RNA sequence: GGAGAGUUUGAUCCUGGCUCAGGACGAACGCUGGCGGCGUGCCUAAUACAUGCAAGUCGAGCGGACAGAUGGGAGCUUGCUCCCUGAUGUUAGCGGCGGACGGGUGAGUAACACGUGGGUAACCUGCCUGUAAGACUGGGAUAACUCCGGGAAACCGGGGCUAAUACCGGAUGGUUGUUUGAACCGCAUGGUUCAAACAUAAAAGGUGGCUUCGGCUACCACUUACAGAUGGACCCGCGGCGCAUUAGCUAGUUGGUGAGGUAACGGCUCACCAAGGCGACGAUGCGUAGCCGACCUGAGAGGGUGAUCGGCCACACUGGGACUGAGACACGGCCCAGACUCCUACGGGAGGCAGCAGUAGGGAAUCUUCCGCAAUGGACGAAAGUCUGACGGAGCAACGCCGCGUGAGUGAUGAAGGUUUUCGGAUCGUAAAGCUCUGUUGUUAGGGAAGAACAAGUACCGUUCGAAUAGGGCGGUACCUUGACGGUACCUAACCAGAAAGCCACGGCUAACUACGUGCCAGCAGCCGCGGUAAUACGUAGGUGGCAAGCGUUGUCCGGAAUUAUUGGGCGUAAAGGGCUCGCAGGCGGUUUCUUAAGUCUGAUGUGAAAGCCCCCGGCUCAACCGGGGAGGGUCAUUGGAAACUGGG
């Protein structure tokens, strides 16, 4: 890079790269455990590993990484994919 | 509440499912001889229930993209093929 | 450009006083050069319109860019083409204060308006090809009062048209109307110049 | 943001300008919103035109006028009707 | 021609200068009476050089006024 | 609101082309050249680029260094010296915002790219306003800085330490998700409001003032919801190039089921089903092109153009990709690949002017490696202010438009001299000379704007917070500061007609004729055509004519051209009827009545940005030019009406 400002940019882009793909990788660690859970039929586990998947996602929201609408999409799915158990 | 785009026109196909290739006729004036010509739009529309067949005068209303072509709905079936 | 050439000549081409008074006829009314005295030929329609024109143009000393843009200011006016025309020519400010007899010729006029020694309205104009409107005042400048050359054509000068007023102890004159061309130069076939320009 | 700000039109020497609304981004001679008026700061005093309805209808958006134009629309008592509105 | 055309260019004018490897440009303008000549050199641009001793009409042949 | 002319013949009338008179230009070339104002200036190689600049800002988010030093000790030479941490100052680094705008170019693109009219109940929107509710409790890191290694350096790895409005748990939350009730209303999917349970998800401090020193408070910042505004995204009707010596194209192609993905509908992607979709109302392919407002032309219909200015799109050495982010698949960002170039100590690094100047190359051809942030507009900041090759100016070019000069009056004796001459004379000619006069301009002096609005800072007024009589916010009010242009414009005074006219043409079209030289030679020519010993057509000279700081030539576009004829032409013999029939599609269609309302006509409403063209006003001494107010503009859309004609029954 050739500005200074450009310089500083890459640097800080590179570590908020780093950053987000830890935030976003749990998200999804978690939305799969939900649906692990639900393949092989546990409520429970799968009840419980939701509010986690929420958590992670609503988590996501807040930095800014997910959009509101794509964090509801994926929470709308998830939820009712756990009502299915039952 | 803003209003869609209606078209009386009469279907041409009806061998897709749920959908019906609706062709709307007009008169236009030629640009520079003023003649009034021919001109066919055709349209696919969407029919969940499949009651349009071939030759029946339809109404359609435009909607949101239902698919690759498809962007109106069947809303009524003016006048059955004989 | 303005041309500083000889002034009879021109007269004499064109078989009308340019000044109006007569004198460039009196012995050779006839074109210039060697084959004005014997030669007498007629000319074309083409030749008759533009004889016509350049008797116009010539006559308030004005370049052919300018004057072709003055005939079609004159256009958008209400009214006959031809008389608009003429009226806006008698308007140009070198013409109206040799109108006004402050200078014997139009080209000494020209000089006196170029250098900056009339007034129009209290303020200094310095442009022959102003265009006077009907109402304003046209004066000398407080430092121009006293010139000799303007002196001579002030007491000369007889016969100021009805058109305008002059004052010859104020030196101030006053464009109190149109001329309506019963008042301009009659040698002038004003149809001919319509005619030579819609060619 | 929704700018009021100066446009400048005329020639070089002769400065002309317009009150314009637009969006900051917006080249000072290009796309814009709505005109609102016109400044003349050359002329002896400066002319200053505004139409006070559409000006006070974009400062109640929250139009931010440009430092000029706030000064323009003090001295023509345009801040004190967007004041004492609000209040 | 810089564009690769061979044309054939009549020269005006009374005297030339043109040889081989000669360095001229040319304008538009068909000579009536010679089959394929179809351009006219310029005189007085680049190599060619005005006309001498031409007195009248000098801008048309490259000829600078004399004193 | 519309003009024609020459040219086929011995002559004529037709047909028919060719040529000319007009307008325009980002023009170039030749000759020539005084100035001012306002515009314009790589049209070709989206060719390659030396060098400088074109994007930074914030210390009132944060730590650490470095100065600065009110005073203390200090060791002694009265010559200086530390050692704290004064205030204060500077910023390499972290962090926030910006860098997605502004600027350039028109390569690609025949496409919802653009223009126009709609739609989104399939959407997103940082900063900016308004409303409401908050800002609780903890924690671990890391750059800087140090030490190690590599490297001439640039720069590249590793160990250790430290802070935040950086980052991360938990508490409370109106969003969001699931489930369940209601109320009302749409255009199918549905939309809006209310209620309940369950599950998730926020936040940050900084500056100043006042404090009983706990904290309170103002401002800036922070979090959430809802509006508003702005900006963007998507879909659709219609419109706008050539070729049939391009006729078939398509296989995620066309629909469906499901899933995935997207801010969002959607074959957008995948898997599985069916065989569908487009096309002679021109698909496909090839070629060509950014589109438009507008600009040129024309009586108009049209034709051409898409430079400058404005809107939209596309592109950034070539190809692909994603990251950060409200916004990019990013001109002066990153990754990979390719082409090319540069530095080097040969270890390893580095770059992308279609940003402003400028260089080379290509070309008939297009500018300064300029001044300033004073104005306007952006980015950052609480502010001062910093940055801004945007922009405001100046420079070069007669490239264009407008304006003004290169003198004015008198002046016959019609001087000299040039040309011509029937030798008388004519002609250049009132033109010189002479006499008088002027100073635009030039030269020299003196004076000299406007463009400037501000801001900050305090000092008052009103009002709003607050515990405040503190201190802020908001509005009003004094006072102060600031010009690149530029000592430019403009004004005044003095001197001098002195420095400042050329270009083309003169046979006819077409305004303007004679002499000499030449002798089908030299040459001329837009067309008819000139020239072969009397040339108004060649060359020169004199005079004349048309223009004029320009004038001609060439090139390109429109007109004339009714010469692609819709307006507005023709086909017996001038070019033009298929050799003839049958016939699919298509085009066209007899009379009466009823009905419908697609064409058709009509009312109202909406829309067709600014600049531009037209009309009317006003400011530059006039004009160009600049500004204000209107008018005008569509096979346009929503919603009523009429029914003669066309269409359907």
């Amino acid at each position: 890079p050739n500005i200074k400002s450009a310089i500083k940019r890459t640097k800080t882009n590179n570590e908020r790269r780093v950053h987000n793909a830890t935030i976003k990788s749990a998200m999804r660690t978690a939305i799969k455990q939900v649906e692990a859970s639900v393949a092989n039929n546990e409520a429970d586990k799968a009840k419980t590993a939701l509010t986690e998947a929420a958590k992670r996602i609503d988590k996501a929201v807040k930095t800014g990484l997910v959009h509101k609408n794509t964090a509801a999409r994926y929470k709308s799915r998830l939820a009712k994919k756990v009502n299915g158990l039952s | 509440r803003n209003q869609r785009k209606v078209y009386q026109g009469r279907v041409v196909s009806d061998k897709m499912d749920k959908t019906i290739t609706v062709v709307v006729e007009t008169y236009k004036k030629h640009t520079l001889y003023g003649k009034r010509v021919k001109y066919s739009k055709k349209f696919k529309a969407h029919d969940e229930n499949n009651q349009a067949k071939i030759g029946d005068i339809v109404k359609i209303m435009e909607t949101r993209p239902l698919s690759a072509t498809k962007r109106f709905r069947l809303v009524e079936v003016v006048e059955e093929a004989v | 450009a303005r041309y500083t050439g000889p002034s009879w000549k021109l007269s004499r081409r064109l078989g009308i006083s340019l000044s109006g008074t007569g004198k460039e006829l009196e012995k050779r009314p006839y074109a210039p050069g060697p084959h004005g005295p014997g030669q007498r030929k007629k000319l074309s329609e083409y030749g008759l319109q533009l004889q016509e024109k350049q008797k116009l143009r010539h006559m308030y000393g004005v370049n052919e860019r300018q004057f072709r843009t003055l005939f079609d200011k004159a256009g958008k006016l209400a009214g006959k083409h031809g008389e608009n025309f003429m009226i806006l020519l008698d308007s140009r400010l070198d013409n109206v204060v040799y109108k006004l007899g402050l200078a014997r010729t139009r080209r000494q006029a020209r000089q006196l308006v170029n250098h900056g020694h009339i007034l129009v309205d209290g303020s200094r104009v310095d442009i022959p090809s102003y265009l006077v409107k009907p109402g304003q005042t046209i004066g000398v400048r407080e430092k121009s009062r006293n010139l000799s050359i303007i002196k001579e054509s002030v007491e000369v000068n007889n016969f100021v048209p009805e058109y305008l007023t002059f004052d010859a102890e104020k030196l101030e004159g006053t464009f109190t109307r149109l001329p309506e061309r019963s008042e301009l130069a009659p040698e002038i076939n004003e149809a001919l110049i319509v005619e030579f320009y819609s060619r | 943001a929704v700018k009021i700000r100066l446009k400048r039109m005329g020639a070089k020497k002769s400065p002309f300008y317009r009150i314009v609304v637009a969006d900051s981004r917006s080249p000072r001679d290009g796309r814009f919103i709505e005109t609102v008026g016109t400044y003349n700061p050359v002329a002896k005093p400066a002319e200053v035109k505004i139409d006070e309805e559409l000006a006070l209808k974009w400062l109640q958006t929250g139009a931010k006028p440009s430092d000029t134009v706030r000064n323009l629309f003090s001295s023509q008592g345009i801040m004190e009707k967007f004041h004492n509105a609000k209040q | 021609l810089t564009n690769g055309i061979e044309v054939t260019a009549y020269i005006p004018g009374i005297g030339h200068n043109l040889q081989e490897h000669s360095v001229v440009l040319i304008r538009g303008g068909r000579v009536k009476d010679l089959p394929g000549v179809r351009y006219h050199i310029v005189r007085g641009a680049l190599d060619t050089a005005g006309v001498e001793n031409r007195a009248q009409g000098r801008s048309k042949y490259g000829t600078k006024k004399p004193k």
